[PDB]
């Protein structure tokens, strides 16, 4: 029944569709009707490469006036998914500005996963024309591919909360990612 | 060497720190949010705390070595007299795997981005700066421990001898909670 137990959080600007993605993969069914900002951390049990694994999760506040607050949850984290959301371009654009600075400079040799919110959205017109409004398209999977090499992730996963599709791959990458050690601090000193 | 000890010493973002921001502050942000106060409480937690300005926010009580091998457990105890490391030093046996493991009290406020910074000396040159994030940590009555990951002592006839060293605590605020010397000598043996 016990098992080993790794500390994941996620991070991401704020509509990005952390907290979503957690609900469903407690509960496993979307928001009907109100979305919390914070999802209360809880744990999950998830069997990756026939291993009984136990994941301990942690939604976070994306605001800036959280800048402060949001770090204390660093400490222990054996993994970290970093998101925006495919149907924003100004998230994406985020991600080497405000997110990976912070995660880098507070969990030096932590794993990351770069994951892509809300799929469903990539082809659906409103969306589609709603950007276009502002001359924007939804984030290419080749876009955030490589962002990922940008970053230096573990890998990149995209998903869906509204749909399910791509969130129970994205916990297993997770596993994959803390379940790995070997880094760090790179033969210093001396 | 002592000349060529400048060679060796030859193999040496930006994240920007938040706008500062109190306790008290933070806990009347978005109050009517319930999910929100929850986040607070469980990441504060459930209040209440200390609040005078005079005492420090952080106090870092002891700096250790954790290492199965070693004989005896080897500390600096930082709550007496750190002058006094100035004239003793520690034994490290060369080649051995450590980690360090320091704790501390947070008393009063959020410490954001504290940091150990490491400078090792020998023989005045300067041959090895380290630090290691420990974090951001809220105030509590129970101190934290923070551990180090996994490193190796050096070995060989160079790396054996008396070292220098500074260490300091930092912050990203900048703020000066500890600085001070002691030494190391690093030998073929354990001293107990
Ligand atoms: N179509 C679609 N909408 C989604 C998906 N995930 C989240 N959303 C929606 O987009 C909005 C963002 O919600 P949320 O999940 O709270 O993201 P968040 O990053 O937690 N926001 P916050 O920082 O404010 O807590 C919600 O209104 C939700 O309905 C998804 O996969 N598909
Ligand atoms: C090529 C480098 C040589 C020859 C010397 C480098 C040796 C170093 C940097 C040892 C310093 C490491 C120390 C002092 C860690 C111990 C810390 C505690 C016991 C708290
Ligand atoms: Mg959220």
């Amino acid at each position: 029944m016990a098992a080993i137990r790794k500390k994941l959080v996620i991070v991401g600007d704020g509509a990005c569709g952390k907290t979503c993605l957690l609900i469903v993969f407690s509960k496993d069914q979307f928001p009907e009707v109100y979305v919390p900002t914070v999802f209360e951390n809880y744990v999950a049990d998830i069997e990756v490469d026939g291993k009984q694994v136990e994941l301990a999760l942690w939604d976070t506040a994306g605001q800036e006036d959280y800048d402060r607050l949001r770090p204390l949850s660093y400490p222990d984290t054996d993994v970290i998914l970093m998101c925006f959301s495919i149907d924003s371009p100004d998230s994406l654009e985020n991600i080497p500005e405000k997110w990976t600075p912070e995660v880098k400079h507070f969990c030096p040799n932590v794993p990351i996963i770069l994951v892509g919110n809300k799929k469903d959205l990539r082809n659906d017109e409103h969306t589609r024309r709603e950007l276009a409004k502002m001359k924007q398209e939804p984030v290419k999977p080749e876009e955030g591919r490589d962002m990922a090499n940008r970053i230096g992730a573990f890998g990149y996963m995209e998903c869906s909360a509204k749909t399910k599709d791509g969130v129970r791959e994205v916990f297993e990458m997770a596993t994959r990612a803390a379940l790995q050690a070997r880094r760090g601090k790179k033969k210093s000193g001396c | 060497t002592a000349e060529q000890l400048a060679q060796i010493a030859a193999e040496n973002v930006n994240y920007k720190p938040p706008a500062q921001k109190s306790i008290q502050e933070i806990q009347e942000l978005d109050k009517d949010d319930e999910s929100l106060r929850k986040y607070k409480e469980a990441l504060l937690g459930r209040v209440a705390v200390s609040a005078d300005p005079n005492v420090p926010n952080v106090v870092v009580t002891r700096l250790t070595l954790v290492c199965s091998t070693a004989p005896g457990p080897l500390e600096l105890d930082l709550t007496g007299d750190l002058e006094s490391f100035k004239k003793q030093s520690f034994v490290l046996k060369e080649g051995v795997e450590y980690r360090i493991k320091i704790s501390f009290r947070v008393n009063r406020e959020i410490v954001s981005g504290m940091k150990y910074i490491q400078h090792t000396y020998r023989k005045g040159v300067k041959i090895d700066k380290t630090d290691y994030m420990v974090g951001s940590y809220g105030p509590r009555a129970e101190e934290y421990e923070f551990l180090t990951p996994m490193e190796e002592a050096p070995k060989g006839m160079l790396a054996r001898g008396s070292y220098n060293i500074k260490s300091r605590f930092t912050d990203d605020d900048r703020t000066d909670h500890l600085s001070w010397e002691w030494n190391l000598t690093i030998k073929k043996e354990w001293k107990d």
